[PDB]
């Protein structure tokens, strides 16, 4: 996209020595080894290795000095920018599927109780921490279920409105 | 412009003679029984 | 002290546990690594 | 039932409302109209004259303000008169009765902005 | 009632207990022309220690306008 | 048709619609709508049993 | 009782002031009138339809004559880029001295208003020259709009009304509109072009009476008749070409040099006229189609019975829809609505990047006016479109007549068509609000370099297949031993790359991180739009909580506080909530447009590179930087021509106030407040002699959401439009 | 006319719609 | 005046005319329910249009249903 | 160049014109 790796950029260089000058600036107000001359030391130091993370990173920066992350799984790929968008991705979608996962096994437990309303406002911590730590293989359970018709409800079973 | 004095009338004549007109003559119509 | 834990089983409560949980291990894993913005080491 | 008080059942307030043109025992509507145009056309005049936008240019805001008094009187004949057209389709509460009343205003009204514009001349 | 009087002084003692402990009040009352008041100090995480603005006292902190330390000093 | 069988409501309009519900008695007398259920949920009313005719109800 | 709702005996009967307010509201609701036929009902749409037409020409020569005689059209044809067109002239007795020498801008022509509808342009580069001109065009309108008030008067008599059949004959419409109101409009527009606006282009005079000795090529139509057409093609203008003058001038007239003329920045004349001699072949062609009485062509039923996949995935097809679309009338709106409102968007998206009109992209009041104008009118008319869908299902569709087809299968499963709309919306308004939240703590907390920046790779990939060489990807028009390239390289492709890789115009603008978010910003607000309008349209004959909502018409107030409350559940309600999400869409297309425009206007493309991509770079930087000029327009030290927009931003947003009281407060609190009104005056001294003839009401459920509906619509409006003048304006 | 124009076109000096 | 239509799956619970605030609705023999009895509306230019009957009629659907029309004084709530 | 004091009458005129056929349209369509 026209854009320029980080390390190389002189936008990323002149923004990093900006903020680095602005906290000196701040700095020179206080006494050394004082709380706010150690904790504006401490943020310096976090914004260093800030920059250097994010220009070791392989990150691309536009005309602005600003990181610009790549989203398309080819580019990211064959560009190495697999860590800004991909990773995280697949990253989330095993979260999500295991939250999701996690919510339905407990309201199918709770569906073949004598009172299912008691259990999703008073929680049964035992059986959703069990169902809780089962959600780490999902996928698989999943997938069966997709593959054996029993993930979903057949529409005969559904109630809908007048047409 | 030419004419120039043609603003001067019907400014007044469109802004305040035909909506006083028109609503006085939709008033009459409206409670017409 | 089962009426008590019954009570801790309440939906708000329960909320507050796991979300007091959720945020707090956000909030330690960026202070024990600042400023995550891509998956490199 | 009807809730009556000093303000709506005194002698003195009923007094004095008989004696309005409005509720005055035998007068012809016209003539209310007139009694009714005089008062009120005197009074439109005086913040038209005072407060209007040539009000600080002397001799004319009196002509100023006694036109838009006019006007005004003109605009409320015309509303008096649609009113009558459609109200009715007491000799006051009658087509005709507002009709008279109706153009008794528009004479008292004019009348007394001409005397308005007479007082301030003189 | 008795509920909300509690809450209340609970309310009024973290904020006493704030000015003793996390406040620039002693700074303050040695200078309350050039000092601004502040009596709450955040945590340094996620980039909001730029909160804790130079408010004077040698001191770093949320700047306050509450009127404790105004209050503190007349009592 | 029997004492505490599942049905499948097929009125369109009942909001139990496609669902399944307990009989809870059939009148005997001829009446329009004799059977009545009873649903596990209720509707937006917060009523659960509703009188249906024997063609608007399915053994399941 | 009276007489003024003639067309409803219901509404003539109501005793109180409702009646006059729904007597209005219903008028044109010509099938709920009272013995209305269906004859009697399309013969009043067409009598209606011709008294549209001539207010539309009315209002075309009203444009025409008040240019002609207040405005500066020979002055700003002199000199197109240093003079503001005039609309018209100012005469307001309400005006002070300061007024009047601010408005009148230190010309001759007295208080005048400056315009920004870029008729001036089009004027121009249609070839009109003089006042004579456009005063000869204004009679001429006039006296068409008279010819479609007689002809919408006639076809109302007996002996000329057209029967029931007339209007239905589908087949015969659509052939004679296809092949003569485009193919022969278009054909002889491309002959105006040809024998007016291009000789005027290049210094030629030609009017009426000497156009028939005028050649417009000079080999004249030999060429056309031989079959050697590339003659008409040689010899275009040149780079060099001044408008309206001879110098550079070519005598080409039908090329496709493509790109823009350096000069005016807009599409060449030649190009325009070749365009529209080509849409007038194709048109024509697409007018011989259908069969009329000639034994030859196609019939829309047999096509639409025709076209069913064998293996059932669309159950019956299409089989039974002429029926259906022929015989409602809400159907044919929707679909025309529809289909105007987007070309309407089409019509803005290409105006600014592709200018039509010599010496319009210099004019950037004009362009965002005109962007703005079409962008807000094609929101109000896909929201009618989707409205009247929704008449439709309420009023005319017949589910045994369609059993099986398309249009019972899509109401068949609405409820995954709405999940789906929903689920979509929700992750977009998540991610979008989340990205920008995120930016905008990241530009609070002093670090913008931890700002999540998404790069648009996707739409650089396709400027760059289309030439833009800027982002590195090499394809297509980028490549240039693709075939693409080779194709294209003799004909359109040398202006065409000339004008994608220049970034002073609009064609293609570069983009990055906050073109990326704000266009996902856009997708919330058409998809959040679509889903509440469908989801209106889908259940507007019934639902879970009303399952008999047809038997209670497409507008109602709701259906009581039983069942839990069932307030704004009609499907006209549905079309008033969508129409505020219409606006704040439309609101967010046209801020980008804006500021994106001003930041390249002003020369400082950053502006909106590196402030766009956080909430309070847009207030900042875009609403608070840019309306200093425009409140300023009255102040304590005096006033200036500005200040009839800073009066009426604050009038669109006294408007836009009073809006939300017929939206927040509604009806039992004005009802009792108007009972003790009602007291008051019957017991009043000297003002119980008058009455009431209406006895005075509160205004309906529906009427005041329609009520507060308008007022926040107006005030939308008026606003954004003197924010967006005076902002664009005050600096250009 | 489709033939006798795009014989014009392609015999014309200048004009190459071939993509190579 | 509104219109006011009994459907035959009312079950003669008589709710709905308890709920009525202007008398619309009276309680007729009928052999359709096991009530023996069901809804009438001979009234229903006293119907104001509040629909409290729908939200008083147990039945799914509504066995009492209140189509509102044209608008008189009575069917307004007017007292002036 | 100006318009003249004719042309803007002939205009008006026109436009008179107009307006009565547009008020007989007006009243055919009413009824
Ligand atoms: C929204 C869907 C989507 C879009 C619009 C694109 C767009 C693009 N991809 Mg991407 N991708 C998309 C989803 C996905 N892609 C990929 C995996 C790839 C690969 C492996 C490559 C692309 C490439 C490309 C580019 C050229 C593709 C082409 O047709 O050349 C004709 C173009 C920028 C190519 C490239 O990286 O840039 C040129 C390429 O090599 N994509 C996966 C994983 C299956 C996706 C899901
Ligand atoms: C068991 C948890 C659970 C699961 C598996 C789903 C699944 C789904 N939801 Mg539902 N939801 C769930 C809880 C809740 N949802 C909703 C409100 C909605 C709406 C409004 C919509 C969905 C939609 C969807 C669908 C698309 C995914 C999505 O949009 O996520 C989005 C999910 C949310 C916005 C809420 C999620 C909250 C939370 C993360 C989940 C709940 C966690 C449980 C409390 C965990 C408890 C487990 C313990 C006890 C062991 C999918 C069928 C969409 C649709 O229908 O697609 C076709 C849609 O429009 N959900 C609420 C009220 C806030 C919940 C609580
Ligand atoms: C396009 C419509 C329109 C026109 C042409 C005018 C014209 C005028 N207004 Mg504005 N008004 C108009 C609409 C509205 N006005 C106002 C609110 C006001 C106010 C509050 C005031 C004006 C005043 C004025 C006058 C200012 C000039 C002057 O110096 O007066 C000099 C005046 C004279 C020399 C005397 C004028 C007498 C007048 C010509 C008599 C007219 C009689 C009627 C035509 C009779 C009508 C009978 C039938 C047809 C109904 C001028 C006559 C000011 C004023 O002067 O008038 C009271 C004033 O105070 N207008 C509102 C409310 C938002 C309107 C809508
Ligand atoms: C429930 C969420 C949660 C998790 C997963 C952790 C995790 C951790 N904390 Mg943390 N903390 C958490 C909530 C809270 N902590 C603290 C206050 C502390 C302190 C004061 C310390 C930790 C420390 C630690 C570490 C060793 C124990 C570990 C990384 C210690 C540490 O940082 O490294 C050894 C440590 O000294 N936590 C508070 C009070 C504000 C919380 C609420
Ligand atoms: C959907 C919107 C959205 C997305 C995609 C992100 C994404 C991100 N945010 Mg932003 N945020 C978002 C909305 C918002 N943010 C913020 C306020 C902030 C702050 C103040 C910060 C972030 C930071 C981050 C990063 C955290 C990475 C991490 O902790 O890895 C941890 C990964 C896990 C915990 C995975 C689980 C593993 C498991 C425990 C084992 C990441 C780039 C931080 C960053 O440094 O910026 C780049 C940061 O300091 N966000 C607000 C206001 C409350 C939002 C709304
Ligand atoms: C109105 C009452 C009130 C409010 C709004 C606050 C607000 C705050 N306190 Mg103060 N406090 C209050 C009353 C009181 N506090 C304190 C004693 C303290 C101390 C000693 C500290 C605070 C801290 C804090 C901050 C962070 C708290 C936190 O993250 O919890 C963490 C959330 C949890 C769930 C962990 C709770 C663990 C605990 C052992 C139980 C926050 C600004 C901290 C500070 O100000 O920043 C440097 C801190 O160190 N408070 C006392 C005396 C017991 C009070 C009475
Ligand atoms: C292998 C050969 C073959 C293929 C690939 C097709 C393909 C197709 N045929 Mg068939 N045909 C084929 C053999 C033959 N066909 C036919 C005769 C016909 C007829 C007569 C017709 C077709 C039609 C169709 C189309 C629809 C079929 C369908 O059931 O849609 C199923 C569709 C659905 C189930 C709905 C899907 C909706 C979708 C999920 C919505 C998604 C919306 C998005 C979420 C929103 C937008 C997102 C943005 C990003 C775009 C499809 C393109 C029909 C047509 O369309 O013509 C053009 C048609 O009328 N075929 C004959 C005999 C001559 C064949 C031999
Ligand atoms: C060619 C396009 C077109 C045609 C022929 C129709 C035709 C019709 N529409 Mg559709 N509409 C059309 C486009 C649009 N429609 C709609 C949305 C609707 C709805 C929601 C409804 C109709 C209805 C109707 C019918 C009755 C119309 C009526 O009674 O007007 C009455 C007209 C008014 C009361 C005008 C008052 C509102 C107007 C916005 C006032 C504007 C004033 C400004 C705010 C002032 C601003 C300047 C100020 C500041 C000085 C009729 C069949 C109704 C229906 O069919 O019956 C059930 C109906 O409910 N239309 C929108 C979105 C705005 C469109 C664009
Ligand atoms: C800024 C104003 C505004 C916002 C944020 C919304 C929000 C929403 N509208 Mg509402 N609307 C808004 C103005 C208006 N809307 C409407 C009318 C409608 C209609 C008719 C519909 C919506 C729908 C939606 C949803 C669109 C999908 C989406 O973006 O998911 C993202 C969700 C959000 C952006 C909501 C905010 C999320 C929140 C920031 C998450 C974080 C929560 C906090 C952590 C909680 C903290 C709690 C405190 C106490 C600790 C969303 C819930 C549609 C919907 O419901 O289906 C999808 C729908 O049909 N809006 C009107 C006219 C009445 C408005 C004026
Ligand atoms: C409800 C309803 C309705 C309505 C609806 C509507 C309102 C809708 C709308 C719709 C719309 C609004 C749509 C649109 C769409 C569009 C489209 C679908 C387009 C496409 C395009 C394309 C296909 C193109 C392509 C291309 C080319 C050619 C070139 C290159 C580029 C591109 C690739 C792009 C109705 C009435 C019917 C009926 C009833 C119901």
């Amino acid at each position: 996209s026209g854009l320029t790796p980080c390390s190389e950029s002189k936008g990323f260089a002149k923004r990093q020595k900006n903020e680095i000058k602005a906290l000196t600036k701040r700095l020179k107000q206080y006494e050394e080894g004082s709380a706010p001359s150690l904790a504006l030391k401490a943020t310096i130091e976090r914004t260093e290795k800030r920059f250097a993370n994010y220009g070791n990173a392989g990150l691309l920066c536009g005309t602005d000095g600003l990181p610009h992350l790549i989203s398309d799984p080819g580019l990211a790929l064959r560009f190495g920018h697999a860590g800004e968008t991909l990773i995280p991705t697949v990253g989330f979608l095993y979260i999500a599927g295991w939250i999701g996962t996690a919510g339905r096994d407990y309201l199918i437990a709770s569906k073949g109780e004598a009172k299912p309303r008691e259990k999703e406002y008073i929680i049964d911590v035992p059986l959703a921490l069990k169902i809780s730590a089962q959600g780490a293989g999902w996928p698989f359970r999943v997938i069966r279920e997709l593959q054996k018709g029993t993930l979903l409800e057949k529409d005969s079973n559904i109630t809908v409105s007048p047409r | 412009m030419a004419a120039a004095y043609l603003p001067s009338v019907l400014v007044p004549l469109v802004g305040l003679v035909f909506p006083a007109i028109a609503m006085a003559s939709l008033f009459l119509y409206i409670e017409k029984e | 002290m089962k009426n008590f834990t019954t009570y801790l089983s309440t939906a708000p409560v329960v909320a507050l546990i796991w979300f007091t949980f959720t945020a707090g291990l956000l909030i330690e894993i960026n202070r024990f690594f600042p400023d995550p913005l891509v998956f490199s080491f | 039932g009807m809730l009556e008080t000093p303000v709506t059942s005194s002698p003195l307030v009923a007094g004095f409302l008989s004696n309005l043109p409005a509720y005055r025992i035998g007068v012809s509507p016209l003539l209310r109209g007139v009694e009714i145009g005089l008062v009120h056309g005197f009074l439109v005049t005086g913040p038209f004259i005072k407060l209007g936008p040539l009000r600080n240019i002397p001799g004319v805001a009196e002509r100023a303000g006694c036109l838009s008094g006019a006007g005004l009187v003109v605009i409320l004949a015309v509303a008096l008169t649609i009113y009558g057209a459609s109200a009715f389709q007491d000799p006051l509460q009658t087509a005709d009765g507002w009709q008279k009343f109706s153009a008794g205003w528009l004479v008292g009204g004019l009348s007394g902005v001409a005397w308005a514009w007479i007082l301030t001349q003189t | 009632h008795f509920g909300q009087l509690g809450i209340i002084l609970i309310w009024l003692s973290g904020m006493y207990f704030h000015g003793a402990r996390f406040s620039n009040y002693e700074a303050w009352l040695s200078d309350p022309i050039h000092i601004k008041p502040s009596a709450q100090v955040v945590w340094p995480v996620v980039g909001q220690e730029i909160l804790n603005g130079d408010v004077g006292g040698g001191f770093q902190g949320v700047q306050i306008t509450s009127g404790f330390f105004q209050l503190w000093r007349a009592s | 048709r029997l004492w505490c069988v599942q049905v499948k409501v097929l009125r369109p309009e009942s909001y139990w619609f496609n669902e399944v519900g307990k009989v809870v008695s059939v009148d005997q007398s001829g009446i329009r709508y004799p059977v009545v259920v009873r649903f596990p949920t209720v509707n937006y009313a917060g009523v659960s049993t509703n009188n249906y005719s024997l063609e608007e109800v399915q053994e399941v | 009782a009276t007489k003024f709702p003639k067309f409803s005996q219901g509404l003539a009967k109501d005793p109180t002031t409702r009646r006059i307010w729904y007597g209005i509201a219903t008028a044109h609701d010509f099938e709920s009138h009272d013995n209305i036929t269906e004859e009697s009902l399309y013969q009043k749409i067409f009598a209606s339809h011709f008294g549209q037409l001539a207010i539309i020409f009315l209002w075309t020569s009203g444009n025409l004559f008040h240019v002609a005689w207040q405005g500066n059209f020979p002055q700003w044809v002199q000199d197109p880029l240093h003079v503001r067109p005039i609309a018209h002239a100012i005469w307001d007795p309400h005006f002070g001295q300061p007024a009047v020498e601010a408005f009148t801008r230190g010309g001759a022509q007295g208080p005048v208003n400056i315009a920004t509808s870029g008729v001036y342009q089009w004027w121009y580069t249609i070839g009109l020259r003089t006042n004579q001109d456009l005063f000869q065009g204004s009679v001429f309108l006039t006296i068409l709009s008279g010819l479609f008030l007689f002809a919408g008067w006639l076809h109302l008599q007996p002996r000329f009304q057209p029967a029931l059949a007339w209007f239905k004959n589908a087949e015969s419409r659509l052939n004679h509109h296809l092949s003569g109101l485009f193919g022969v409009s278009s054909l002889a527009w491309t002959g105006h072009l040809v024998h007016v606006a291009i000789p005027e282009a290049r210094g030629q005079h030609v009017r009426w009476d000497n156009f028939l000795t005028t050649l417009p090529h000079p080999q004249g139509l030999a060429p056309f008749f031989s079959g050697n057409w590339a003659v008409y093609a040689q010899n275009p203008d040149s780079s060099a070409h001044l408008f309206g003058t001879g110098e550079g001038s070519g005598t080409a007239i039908l090329t496709f040099l493509g790109g823009f003329h350096p000069q005016t920045q807009s599409l060449w004349l030649t190009d325009i006229a070749h365009h529209h001699l080509a849409i007038a072949v194709v048109f024509i062609l697409a007018g011989h189609m259908y069969r009329t009485n000639f034994g030859i062509g196609h019939t829309m039923q047999e096509i639409l019975d025709a076209h069913t996949p064998p293996g059932g995935g669309l159950g019956a097809g299409h089989k039974g829809l002429f029926d259906t679309v022929n015989n409602s009338l809400h159907f044919q709106l929707g679909l025309a609505l529809a289909s105007v409102g987007t070309i309407t968007s089409l019509v803005a998206q290409h105006m600014y990047s592709l200018p039509p009109y010599a010496f319009l992209a210099q004019d950037f009041t004009t362009q965002a006016s005109l962007y703005t104008h079409h962008q807000y009118i094609a929101g109000f008319i896909l929201c009618g479109a989707f409205a009247h869908g929704a008449i439709f299902f309420v009023r005319d569709y017949d589910p045994e007549q369609n059993k099986g087809n398309v249009l019972a299968r899509i109401l068949d499963h609405k409820e995954a068509v709405i999940s789906h709309l929903s689920w979509v919306s929700l992750f977009l308004g998540f991610h979008t609000l989340g990205l920008y939240v995120h930016n905008d703590v990241m530009q609070a907390f002093g670090t913008p370099e931890k700002q999540i920046l998404i790069e648009p790779v996707f739409a650089q990939w396709i400027q760059a297949a289309q030439g833009k060489t800027l982002y590195g990807f090499d394809l297509l028009l980028s490549q240039s031993n693709s075939a693409a390239f080779s194709a294209g390289q003799t004909l359109w492709l040398p202006g065409w790359l000339d004008a994608i890789n220049s970034n002073s115009n609009s064609l293609f603008l570069t983009i990055g991180p906050g073109d990326f978010l704000v266009h996902h910003a856009i997708a919330l607000g058409l998809h959040t739009t679509t889903l509440i309008l469908v989801k209106g349209a889908l259940d507007a004959r019934g639902s879970k909580l009303m399952p008999d909502k047809k038997d209670f018409g497409y507008s109602f107030p709701c259906d009581g506080p039983g069942r839990g409350g069932t307030c704004d559940i009609s499907a006209w309600d549905a079309f008033y909530l969508a129409v505020f999400w219409m606006l704040n869409t439309i609101g967010w297309v046209t801020f980008y447009f804006h500021w994106k425009h001003l930041g390249i206007w002003q020369g400082n493309v950053n502006q909106f590179n590196e402030s766009s991509t956080y909430l309070m770079g847009w207030l900042r930087d875009y609403l608070w930087l840019n309306s200093s000029q425009l409140i300023n327009g009255y102040n304590p030290f005096g006033m200036n021509s500005l200040s009839v927009w800073a009066w009426m931003f604050l009038f669109g947003h006294l408007i836009y106030a009073t809006g939300f009281m017929f939206l927040i407060s509604w009806r039992g609190y004005w009802q009792e407040l108007i009972e003790t009104l009602a007291w008051a005056h019957e017991r009043t001294p000297l003002a119980n002699l008058v009455r009431w003839r209406d006895k005075p009401v509160a205004l309906s459920i529906v009427q005041a959401r329609l009520v507060g509906l308008a007022h926040f619509s107006a005030g939308y409006i008026l606003t954004y439009a003197a924010f967006l003048i005076a902002s664009t304006s005050g600096k250009f | 006319y489709f033939i006798l124009a795009t014989t014009s076109l392609n015999n014309t000096p200048g004009f190459d719609p071939k993509p190579f | 005046s509104h219109a006011v239509k009994i459907y035959d799956t009312c079950i003669g619970c008589t709710q709905c005319v308890r709920a009525c605030p202007t008398d619309v609705l009276e309680m007729v023999p009928w052999d359709g329910c096991k009530a023996s009895q069901i809804a009438s509306a001979p009234r229903t230019e006293d119907c104001v249009g509040c629909k409290r009957c729908e939200s008083a009629c147990p039945t799914d659907f509504l066995s009492v249903r209140v189509y509102l029309g044209s608008e008189t004084t009575r069917s307004m709530g007017l007292a002036y | 160049m100006p318009l003249s004091d004719s042309q803007i009458f002939i205009a008006l005129f026109i436009a008179l014109l107009t307006g009565i056929l547009a008020v007989r349209l007006g009243l055919e369509l009413y009824s």
